[PDB]
């Protein structure tokens, strides 16, 4: 289940579970794996042999992708990621509105339009416009005539 | 703010509505001049609620109703309509089509206009916290609960 | 065209004082692009500055 979720294929997991055949838990060393497995092997079609090193693969393969899966599902952890965050809305729920209902241009009077024209030329045209005369009227009132 | 509530038209249609209660024209309205008009719409009222309908809209208490008043009035009853309603205009501007309620599409809409966008993945995210039914739309009684999308 | 229409319509979704400021925003000649007025309007603009 942990190769799965760092995005492993069936062929990855597969040669993984090869490699650490060994880990599979031990009845000695746990006492709740002394009753399951007696309670396991006393099903009528358990056999010895169904033991082999590609079947307990193959098994636990098909399980675990499954288990994996199902966790996503139930717990979908996407929670953290987008949650209630108020962004702007609370306050500024009513601009937004009001940008879908904002006058055009077309639409406004011709004086109110033109005086919105005037500020705007002047910041955009006059207040750009560069005039250096400084040095110019200095130069013509230091001259005796 | 009277610039906030009222327009330019309303100011001037007001102003109308004004002078026809001021006959005089002296910019202030009299008990005889508001009974006038009251008598041309067909009700009969008394001094007493005459004088008593003056006060309740009278400011500085001078006893007449000048033009700064009347305006004052009625910017207050065009204010006073919408009291909680600024819900059904932000349903609605996400609600483009018409309808009661809310796709993803038209949440991509939006979403579109505004200044973040989405990659088209996590606009399933927040509509599946609003619709709570799960059927992927947020209708009207899902938005005023819990607003995320 | 598409999604990018917001771009186009951001004039119509903006205040009148916004939607002419720029529309005159094509004097430095570096602000050609945003400014969707076509070169004839331009030019009375320019003629008369
Ligand atoms: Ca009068
Ligand atoms: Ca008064
Ligand atoms: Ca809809
Ligand atoms: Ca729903």
């Amino acid at each position: 289940k942990t190769r799965y979720a760092l995005k492993d294929t069936d062929e990855e997991v597969r040669e993984f579970l090869q490699n650490n055949l060994h880990l599979q838990g031990k009845v000695e060393g746990s006492p709740s794996l002394r009753w399951q497995m007696a309670l396991y092997r006393g099903l009528p079609g358990r056999e010895e042999d169904a033991d082999d090193p590609e079947k307990i693969v193959r098994r636990v393969q098909e399980v675990s992708a499954v288990l994996y899966h199902l966790e996503q599902t139930e717990h979908p952890y996407k929670s953290k990621k987008a949650v209630w965050h108020k962004l702007l809305s609370k306050q500024r729920r009513r601009a937004v509105v009001a940008c879908f209902r904002m006058t055009p241009l077309y639409n406004l009077p011709t004086h109110r339009a033109c005086n919105m024209f005037l500020e705007s030329y002047k910041a955009a045209w006059i207040l750009t416009e560069d005039h250096s005369f400084e040095d110019r009227m200095i130069d013509d009132l230091s001259k005796a005539g | 703010h009277m610039a906030d509530q009222l327009t330019e038209e309303q100011i001037a249609e007001f102003k109308e509505a004004f002078s026809l209660f001021d006959k005089d024209g002296d910019g202030t309205i009299t008990t005889k001049e508001l009974g006038t008009v009251m008598r041309s719409l067909g009700q009969n009222p008394t001094e007493a609620e005459l004088q008593d309908m003056i006060n309740e809209v009278d400011a500085d208490g001078n006893g007449t109703i000048d033009f700064p008043e009347f305006l004052t009035m009625m910017a207050r009853k065009m204010k006073d309509t919408d009291s909680e309603e600024e819900i059904r205009e932000a349903f609605r501007v996400f609600d483009k089509d018409g309808n009661g309620y809310i796709s993803a599409a038209e949440l991509r809409h939006v979403m579109t206009n505004l200044g973040e966008k989405l990659t088209d993945e996590e606009v399933d995210e927040m509509i599946r916290e609003a619709d709570i039914d799960g059927d992927g739309q947020v209708n009207y009684e899902e938005f005023v609960q819990m607003m995320t999308a | 065209s598409a999604a990018e229409t917001a771009r186009r319509t951001r004039e119509f979704r903006s205040p009148p004082q916004e939607q002419i400021n720029m529309l005159l925003h094509f004097k430095d000649e570096a602000d050609e692009e945003d400014c969707p007025l076509p070169e004839d309007i331009r030019q009375d603009l320019q003629d008369f500055h």
